[PDB]
Parts: C-alpha cells; structure tokens; sequence
RNA sequence: GAGUUUGGCGGCCAUAGCGGUAGGGCAACUCCUGUACCCAUCCCGAACACAGCAGAUAAGCCUGCCCGCGUUCCUUACUGUACUGAAGUGUGCGAGCCUUCGGGAACUCUGGAUCGCUGCCAAGCUCA
RNA sequence: CCUGGGGCGGGACGCCCUUGAAAAGAUAUCAAGGGCGCGCAAUGGUUGACUCAAGCGGGUCGGAAACUCGCUGAAGAGUGCAAGAGCAUAAGUCAGCCUGACGUUAUUCAGCAUAGCAGUGGAUGACGAGACGAAAGUCGGCUCUAGCGAACUUUUGAGCCUCCUUGGUGGGGGCCAAAAAUGACAGAAAAGUUACCCCGGGGAUAAUUGAGUCGUUGCCGGCAAGAGUACAUAUCGACCCGGCAGCUUGCUACCUCGAUGUCGGUUCUUUCCAUCCUGGCCGUGCAGCAGCGGCCAAGGGUGAGGUUGUUCGCCUAUUAAA
RNA sequence: UGGGGCCCCGAAAAUUGACGGGGCUCAAGUCGACCACCGAUACCACGGAGUACCGCAAGGUAAUCUCGUAGGAAGGCGUUG
RNA sequence: UCCGCUGGUUCCUUCCGAAACAUGUCGCAGCAUGACCUGACUUGAGAUCGUCGGUGGAGUAGAGCACUGAUUGGCGAUUCCGGGGAUCCCUCGCUCGCUUGUCAAACUCCAAACCCCCCGUCAUCCUAGAAAGUCGGAGUCCGGACUGCUGGGGUAAGCUUGUAGUCCGUAAGGGAGACAACCCAGCCCGUGGUUAAGGUCCCCAAGUGUCGACUAAGUGUUAAUACUAAAGGGCGU
C-alpha cells in the first residue's frame, strides 16, 4: 500500500540546485517583516527545523504575527484558509 | 473599434468559454455588441475565436445598425429625434462618425441596450465549421465583417 | 509469438535492467560488417524507416544476415562496410490465472524506432551501387515495417 | 576545482579564507550589535559592525595606531595597547550614542590572556556593556609592563607611560 | 571638499573557478627572529599564544595580459523545426496523423564577449 | 472480509519511502521496487581540533595483503537498519566536561487537499529547573520522513475529596498520570458438514446457447537460404515478415436465474467451398499404364460392418470415392 | 532513376439481399474551387399566459426569465361529516 | 415475530433542482459524517467564472549524456585485480583515456505549452443585498458514454482500472436508413418571415448546376463511429 506520511512525494520537491547545496545564504534568515506583508513560500532544504508542510510550496500568504523566531502566515487552500507556522528562512519578500 | 457577432450557440461548450461570453453580454446567436479596441478585449476576442467572428466596423455600418435595429430602455425603437435632443449630434450618421473615431460613445445615449439582437444571415453564411482562413465564417474578418454584418441587416 | 504481438508502440518504455529481473540474452553477434579499417567509400547508402514500431531482434538478426550474404556474395569481402545501428534496449513481457495478477513476466528484447530514422548504412564503390541497392532491399523485407532506401553521400556520383 | 558544470565552488569569503558562515549566522541570531577584535602583528583593530541587505554598516573603528596623538610611544602590538585601545573604543562610542553588543572573534583561539580578552577588559572597564565573564580577562600583572621582563629588562619603561596614557584617554573622552 | 592606495566587516555566490605569464611594497599587510611569562602538542613553539628588532618582495596580497579547460551572454543556421493550448462533417484497415488562430525549445553551427561587479567605515595621502 | 464468479493461493486487512500521476493540489487495480512491528549509557548533549573515498610517487620478505611521508581530491566517504532527501571550519572523525533520553501547559499543521472524523505525532511557543561554552547560542534523545492501540478493568506514584443523624477505627468509592491488549491494527470471549437439505433474492455474480476478441487452432501469402547428380521455383522449403475463417481451447461478463429442457445416435430438409470421386485444362526429373503439383467447376455421388455412450479414433471386405 | 494521384492482383462461408432502394460511367463516383435554392420550436416581428423583483396603488423592468428524474417549497380542486 | 431482501403506495398547477464521490464500519445488495440540492433568518460591501502586465512554484513533453545504470566499433595503454599453455619464453579478455553508434518509468548540465498562489488594471455581479454565519427538510455512496492524456494492465476485446471537458441518466425539436449519450439546438401558446446542421436524378422539398482534371474497377456512391482488410507487386494509367 502507498504510505500516507508527511515527506510524500517529495523526491524533487525538496531538492536543491547543483551550484546552490551547502550551506545557504545567511542574509535570508535574518529578514524581517511587519504585518499585513505579502510573502511567498519557498522551502530551503538545508534547514531542517520549522519547515512547514510542503503542500504550502509555491503558495503566497500575508504575515499575521510572530511567536517567537516564526511568523504567522494566512494561507488559501482551496477554499479555506490554513494558518501556517515558518521561521523567515524558508519565506521571501513580493517585489512590487 | 471591434464588432463581435455571435454564431454558435451554448451546447456541450467549456464553462471557461460560456463565462467569457457572458461577460462580453453575448447570450444567443445572432447577437452583436461593440467594443473597443484594448489589450483587455483584444484578450478576451481572442479566447471565444470559434464561436465568434469579429473586424473592424466603419462608420456607415455602425450607423445602418443603429437605425435599424437599435433598442431603447423598454424594447422602443430608437429614432432621429431621440438622438437629435438628447445627445448633440445632428443625425445619426453624425453620431456614428463620432462613435468611431473615439470622440464618443454609446454611452452617451441614454437608456440604450448594449447588445443589438440582429436578423439572421438573408442569402446565407459561408458555414460553421471552419475559420474564414479555411473558408468559413468564424475568426476574424478584419475589415470584411461589414460584408457579414450588412448581410444580417 | 507473432510478430503483431508486439510491433505497437502504445505504452512507456520499460529498460532498467536493475528493476526487472531475467532478460534473456540476444542472438545478434556484430554490429560491424565488412571492412572496418577502411574510411574512402564515396557513396554511402541505407535503409530507412517510414512508421514507428518494436522491432524484435531476431528480425534484425535475419535482415542482417541476408544483406551480408547477398553483399558478399556480389560486391566481395573487402568491398564494403555495413553497420547497424539500432541495438535492442526494450524488454518484452508476455503474461503466462486469467487477468488476476495479469502483469507479465519478460520474454525477450526489442528495438524501438522512429519514422525517418536509419537503420542500416552501406559504403560501397561505384560499381558495385546496384549491389548495395538490391542487397538493401532484401533486408527490408525481414523487417516489420515499411522501409525506403536514401543515398545520403555521393548522391551527384550516383544520380 | 572547476572540472565540469557539476562542481560546486564556495562562497568568495570562503575561497579567501577568512569567515565562518555557521557563526555567522550563530551571531546574527541576537538581534543586536557586534564587536569585532581583529588583530595583527604591527597593530590592533576594534571596531563596532551591524547588519544590512546590502552589506555590514559600521558605527565606531578605533585603531591602536591612534595612541601616537596621546602619547603612547611604546610597541603596539604588546597586551598595554589593546588594553589602551579598547578603552578609548569604550569611550568613544559610549559617547556616540551604542552601548552594547556582542563579542565576536571570528577564526581566532579564545585562550585567557590574550590580546583579545586585554581588548574585552579595555571595553567593559569604560562602562561599553558587553556579555561576557571574568575568569579570562588577563591580570594586570602582565597588562602593566612584565610580558616582556625577561627579555627587556633595559627597557621598563612602561607603567607610567602607560598611567600617563590612561589618564589622557579619560581627558579626552570626559 | 573629489580622487587614489592600504586595512577590516560584507551583498550577489564560477561573468567570480582551473591553468599560464610579466611587473610592486614608501605608508599598510605578509613572509619573517625566539620561547621569560598566559597558552600547546594523542611527540614536535608545526599549528595556536606571546615577545619582536633584522632582511625580502622569492611566496600570500595588488596591477596588466593569455581562449588554453570549465561557467555566463549575444548573434547566423538548424527553425518558427520538435513539442503544445483551443475549434474542426479534415484523414488512416489499424497503432496514428493533418488544417486554422495562439505559444515555442534543447543540443549542434558561423562569429564575438566573460580572467568578477559592488556596500560601509578607518588610516595615510594627494586639492582648494 | 477482499477476490476480473466462489474455492485454492495470498493479505494489496495497521504504518514508512520511490515510480505510476499527465511540471499547483487530488487520483484506481490481486499495479512495479520495497521495508517496518527494532537496536544503543552510548551508537545521546555541548565545546575544541581536524578532513573523508580512490588513485599517483618512496620506504625492510610489512609480496601485487598491512604502517608511514608527499601530491591530486566539493565528497566519488561516513551519518545504526528500507527508499528518497540533507550535511565540509559540517549533520562526519577523535578528545575534554556532562545527562535536555527533564516536570507542567497553549495553539497550528497532517492523519482526514478542497471538506466533517480517536489516539497520536511535529512545528512553534509559555512556566520551573539545568549541561556545555568568553559569549552568541545549541540541547524536549540517536540529520528528516516508519518502529504502534479507545472505553471498561487491575496494579503503581504525589496530594487531596468522600461513604447516607454525629465522632473514631478497619475496609471501600473518586480525581490526575504510568504499565498490562485487542496485528481482522477506529478494538465479538468463537470450528466443520449437507448429494436428505429448506426459505428470500440475484443475470448486482458462474456451467453453456448467443455477442466481442484471436493468444492458441485450421487455411494461405512475401522474400526465397538450401536440397534436388548441373538447375531456388518438376518436387520440398528454413529464418523473419503479413493475413483470412470463427469450424479447437482460452479471455471478458453485454443478454437470460417469477427456468430459452444438456452429450451421442436416429429421421428429414437445406446452405458453404477451403474439391474425396465424376467434367475441363496447365506443368513434370510426364515413353505407355499409373503417379506428383496447380487452376476452373458445388450438377450428382460420398455406402456396409467389429470394439466403445461416445464425438473423435482404430480395424475389416467392397467401392468410381467411400 | 527518384517522388506523387487513382485503380488492379494479393481477396474463400455457410436461408435469398443490402451504396437506405431504384439506378448511376466527359457520372447520379474521386480531387480542387464556385454559384443559386430548399430546410427547425434556432433568430426576427406581432398578440397572449405565467413567473421573479420593485411600487401605497395605478403600474414598472426582464438580451442578461420559462427543459427536467430523486428531491425541497407555494397555492388550489374533490369526497363524507 | 423479524430481515440491510422482493412487489405495491390513489388529485391539479407553479418556483428551484442533484449524487452515482471521499473517510469509518464483521463493510461490499446496508448505514453514519462531509461534498452536491432546497427553505427561512441574521449581518451589511464587497466578490472573482474571464482578459492583460508583473513578483513566484515548477521538473512533465521534447532534448541530452554533465551524475546513476546500460550500449556499438576503431585507436593508445592498463606494464596489475585476469584466461590461454623455471626467465611466467610472449600471447592477452575485464578495465582506464581519445574518437564513432544507440538508450532510460523509478537518469538529468538543460527545458516548454497548459496549470496554481498573490498584486495592479479592465470586465461582469452587487444595498431590489456581495462575502460570511445560524437553523429546518432531504435524496445519493450499482453508473454509462464520446473527445484528448503514445494514460496503467492485457495478445487483443462493445475488456478492466484512472484523469480534464462535455453529455445520457433527467433533454424535446431538425439531420444522419433505423441510432440513450454523433452534428445543429437547450423547449410557455398562436400567426408571419429568414436561416443553422444537412441536402438539391426519382423515392423526397430544392441543380440531370458551373469551371479544371482523374477513375473503367459497378471500384466507389460509409464525417466520427465497437459498423470500414494487410505486407508485397503492377513495361495499368
Ligand atoms: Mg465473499
Ligand atoms: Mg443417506
Ligand atoms: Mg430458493
Ligand atoms: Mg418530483
Ligand atoms: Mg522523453
Ligand atoms: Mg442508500
Ligand atoms: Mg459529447
Ligand atoms: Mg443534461
Ligand atoms: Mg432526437
């Protein structure tokens, strides 16, 4: 039977590029964001801790709060909204 | 500015399609409507391609459909005096040589339908089922849709 | 089987030999034909294909065969060079209970191909083109498609 | 090691050699300042380094070379003139308006009684606020003048140079 | 007050790497001289640490250059080719494929470019 | 219980990874590759110092089998165990110091897209205590994703509440957590036979009449390798390739279970040709007789008996042929 | 010699028989184009019914209202007391 | 008595109008919860079925060998790990490099067209009430077919199991000889008019129509289609 766990179907997904493995860019973890700031969701494989869900990839939620070094985001799922917990590691500003 | 005809009805057509023809006011066949000339409609004339034809409309045929088959606020004819009091163009070919050039629209009449409910095709159309490319009759025309549209006067 | 068992191509491929197990070996020997060493044929002809199909191997190894007995035989031992192209990476399965667990087992291998796309190449002299054409032609005829014969260089020379 | 499209090449400060990316990012996680004590041979550097997106914006850099104007004609790169170093950093960016940080000393040994750790005293002793803990502060028994005793005795020059220098640094500074 | 040089902390993370070659050290960095002290070796003052005057640009670092490998970019052809969204009373015995409107490669090809760009601060200076 | 009818076989009956799956998410089959129902006081935490696999050059029998020195080496190693992902001043190797493999508690995510569903796990936090480290920080086991179970019942730990008019003793009842198991893993204390069988339904589902297909079966074609004393084609025909029929057996489950009466023989009528004889032609390795091979032709003929239920098949004497 | 269009051989099945049938040969077949006409409840016009929403009423708007099984809802007809 | 199993259940019109799917189940001819339908009420301003531009997610088609596995010969050496017949007399396969010829569903240095989240704009809906919320009543969990995905399996099948769109179920009327789901069309009643699909020798309404060629076989006179014969050959034209 096909396993239902929470790392399925992620052999490319959390994947990264030839000329990007090792360790990542150490700018992007101290980012900092208000509230009501557009991001998107771009899950970096090198950090292993608060890494949401990776159905969330790709998707574009609004910052809500912090608890602690995490920020809360308000993401669509189809028709409902989810509310997601990720360090700013993972997340990455809209450029309007 | 465009002149979008509709020629194919609203059986086994995608929703993605039927929802852009309602949104351009296009209901049932033989229905006309003009719209102007942005990237927007452009889009938009684009996606219904095969349900539609579609051109450049001059000044004498936009002013014969106003004439003949233009309605007001209620199903009332439209007449020269209408045009003549409210607006102020003189007749309606005035009026329609301002409409084309953008200095006016069909805006400024009062209580007008947007969609003009024209006749069927008299002596026939090419036919249906190909793109006037192939020999047919739907796609864009360019500037021979006043040859279709004065068919269907 | 016969050869319409499996001629289609309607499913993906299936090749990786380190998921499947017990591929039967192949009976062709060489790919090489001829005189190997020399590089000064100025005409140089081959068999092409006008429909994709599998192409088993015994029937390369038959079309491959006769082309070298028809070309030895006229054109002589050293007065050409033949080579085929296509090697045999499919695998065929044939199920052997009814359609329960009806997944096959493999039976044997095979070539795909694609239209346009050669399949033998023969180098020869001047003399001796009628003998490659009428070599050519034979072989195509082992073969589970149709097939057209194009003199790729020294097309002036010949025509 | 360019072979093929494959290989991976480090970042330009690791082909230098001369940074740490894991502390790094270590540092960056407080929020808040850093103190970087970079040394040589003919001298000593501190100086006051912060954060951006675009690079490292920097407040205060003192230099030991800056003692010359006071009067601290003895060697600069002895433990007395980090110490004195470190103290007029204190000073001067007390007075500037930043107060606190963190101690960084990037690829360096942290063993008690260095030039570094004179540094640190030389700051915390000015009232410039900083983490850290006494037991590798050096004693001033070699801060004085007796570091270089055994090798120098013609040359004992030192203490009172260095009261002298001491006290100008709280002149200016005060 | 503008510019140059040197030093430190950095952003993009091979256009920056690999290899080759000719020049420079006055201020600065480095090499470089030893082991009283804090410090050190699974043995070694090698390294780290401390103390630092001598000599040197042979090395690190800096400036100029090289198409020789690797990477990035543009152009000629391949080519509007392969693939593909929408509609079709278009077509094949069949597995399939064709016409119109709209998108559009990869490798390879002829010819050129790429031997990093850049932020903050300090010091010596060089002007009015 | 699942099940290309049921049975037999197996478990696709709980959990984890890759493909199928068509570049957001979802997606089936007794689909393909598989694994788990554990092991470790160090194989755990933190700080410090380092770089691994494999080659090349040198050294004493240290043999192409040992250890050491120098060079190339972004990883080709290792990380307890499947698959996939991650990791280089390190998530790897060794040393020092330690036990965070801590007590209590709130949300959000997935299990269970969208869109209800235990228990139970994983990510952020909060209170109280610590380890390592100059500090920043890291630590809620072993880099990430598997290694597990409700209610009721018993046992164990800290402190309290309680037993019927009141107070005490012995003994019960309760709150909170941990352990004991339901693998059919969202949780019955559970073996067979019926041809002596009975009832309610089903073409929601099988024998075989029909329909679809043709692997197999019967009958042909293409190229001709070769044999035939020479000569591919008088005669036989390889390998490979392409078909026709529905006359054998398979595959499927479209019709029929408030019934379409099975096998063989007998009687009687008819149809097809892919010709056994009768009629006409062509070739021959056809002297004659008689043969061998092919083409047109369905008008007529195609029988009698022994064994066997037999179809089929063997045998006997005739016959133009049976 | 190569590349194309159509046709011929390859091509055998069981009641009598299926281009829908008759028939059709510079076509009543195939290929590339073209013209005129026929042909729905579709579209246009007129009259009528109902419905939805608004309005105190009169009445107003409807290209953007009129198919329908399981099923939900509203108003009416009939039998005996 | 009881059954999740079979049969029956009586008047008219009007408004709206599905699901044959997911999870749990001694569950598979049943049931519960959710999706989908309907009625009422609360609140009070936006919503996105569509177009264009931009910030982002791609790892499928195609393509290719740069990793992992395969794969064809030539050349030069591995003076090895190796098989042929006392200086291992010397042959020399496996292997390592330069060139040639093929591959991949569990390969990727590359890399689309569809598609998904968000911002702006147009466009449509909306105070005659958007989005959201609360309560009442259900049916449904035997589906089937056509056009795409070379979908997976299978020799194939009017076979079995998926997915996007649209249909039949529950869809009249017109045309296909008849045709559940193919083409035109989604339909209140009556009259007039013009057209769509398709057709115009007769059956049968309207062409023994026009222009330029082909076929000599009654071949053909058959959009799709479960209803239509292949390889090979022809000094037929
Ligand atoms: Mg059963
Ligand atoms: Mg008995
Ligand atoms: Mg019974
Ligand atoms: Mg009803
Ligand atoms: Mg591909
Ligand atoms: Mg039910
Ligand atoms: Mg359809
Ligand atoms: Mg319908
Ligand atoms: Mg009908």
């Amino acid at each position: 039977t096909n396993s239902h766990g929470e790392k399925r179907c992620t052999r490319y997904k959390l994947q990264k590029t030839v000329r990007e493995r090792g360790i990542s860019p150490v700018s992007r973890a101290i980012q900092e964001f208000e509230e009501g700031q557009m991001v998107h969701i771009d899950i970096d494989p090198s950090v292993q801790k608060g890494m949401p869900n990776p159905k969330f990839q790709g998707s574009t939620g609004k910052v809500i709060g912090q608890r602690g070094r995490s920020y809360v985001l308000e993401v669509r799922s189809g028709n409902a909204m989810k509310e997601v917990f990720s360090l700013p590691q993972h997340l990455k500003p809209q450029k309007y | 500015m465009y002149a979008v005809v509709r020629l194919r009805g609203q059986v086994n057509v995608r929703y993605t399609i039927e929802d852009t023809m309602k949104m351009l006011r296009l209901h049932k066949v033989n229905h006309c409507v003009f719209v102007p000339e942005n990237p927007h409609y452009k889009g938009m004339v684009q996606k219904v391609k095969d349900y539609v034809a579609y051109g450049k409309i001059d000044a004498k045929t936009l002013a014969e459909v106003l004439e003949n088959r233009g309605r007001l606020e209620g199903d009332t004819r439209l007449t020269e005096e209408y045009i003549r009091e409210n607006t102020d163009y003189d007749s309606i070919q005035a009026f329609a040589e301002a409409v084309i050039e953008g200095k006016s629209s069909l805006k400024d009449i009062p209580k007008l339908k947007p969609v003009f409910r024209l006749h069927p095709p008299r002596k026939g159309h090419a036919g249906i089922k190909r793109t006037v490319q192939q020999g047919g009759v739907l796609g864009n025309h360019d500037e021979n849709i006043n040859v279709l549209l004065h068919k269907m006067r | 089987k016969p050869g319409s068992m499996y001629r289609n191509v309607r499913q993906r491929s299936f090749t990786r030999r380190k998921y499947m197990g017990g591929v039967p070996g192949s009976q062709v020997i060489h790919y090489d034909m001829g005189d190997k060493a020399n590089t000064s044929f100025p005409v140089k002809i081959s068999l092409i294909v006008e429909e994709k199909c599998q192409i088993r191997h015994t029937a390369l190894e038959a079309a491959r065969i006769t082309a070298n007995r028809h070309l030895v035989a006229d054109t002589g031992k050293m007065g050409f060079y033949m080579k085929l192209r296509v090697y045999p990476h499919e695998v065929i399965r044939e199920n052997k209970s009814g359609m329960r667990r009806a997944f096959g087992k493999n039976v044997g291998t095979a070539a795909r191909v694609k239209p346009m796309q050669k399949i033998f190449t023969v180098a020869v002299e001047k003399q001796n083109f009628k003998a490659a054409k009428e070599a050519l032609w034979h072989a195509g005829q082992k073969l589970p498609t149709p097939c057209r014969i194009v003199v790729d260089e020294g097309a002036e020379l010949v025509q | 090691m360019a072979t093929g499209p494959r290989y991976k090449v480090p970042f330009r400060r690791r082909r230098e050699g001369r940074t740490n990316y894991h502390l790094r990012l270590k540092l960056l996680l407080s929020r808040q300042d850093r103190v970087v004590v970079r040394k040589s041979s003919r001298n000593v550097q501190i100086q006051l380094i912060a954060p951006t997106p675009d690079g490292d914006i920097t407040y205060s850099s003192a230099v030991s070379n800056e003692l010359a104007k006071y009067g601290y004609t003895g060697a600069t790169g002895n433990t007395t003139a980090a110490y004195l170093t470190g103290l007029l950093f204190g000073l001067k960016s007390l007075q500037k308006g930043y107060e606190g940080g963190i101690l960084d000393i990037g690829l360096q040994a942290s063993s008690a009684g260095s030039r570094v750790y004179a540094a640190l005293k030389g700051v915390v002793d000015s009232g410039f606020e900083i983490p850290c803990s006494p037991e590798v502060f050096p004693p001033d028994e070699r801060i004085r003048g007796e570091h270089i005793a055994g090798y120098r005795e013609e040359s004992s020059d030192l203490p009172e140079q260095f009261e002298a220098t001491k006290e100008k640094i709280f002149a200016e500074f005060s």
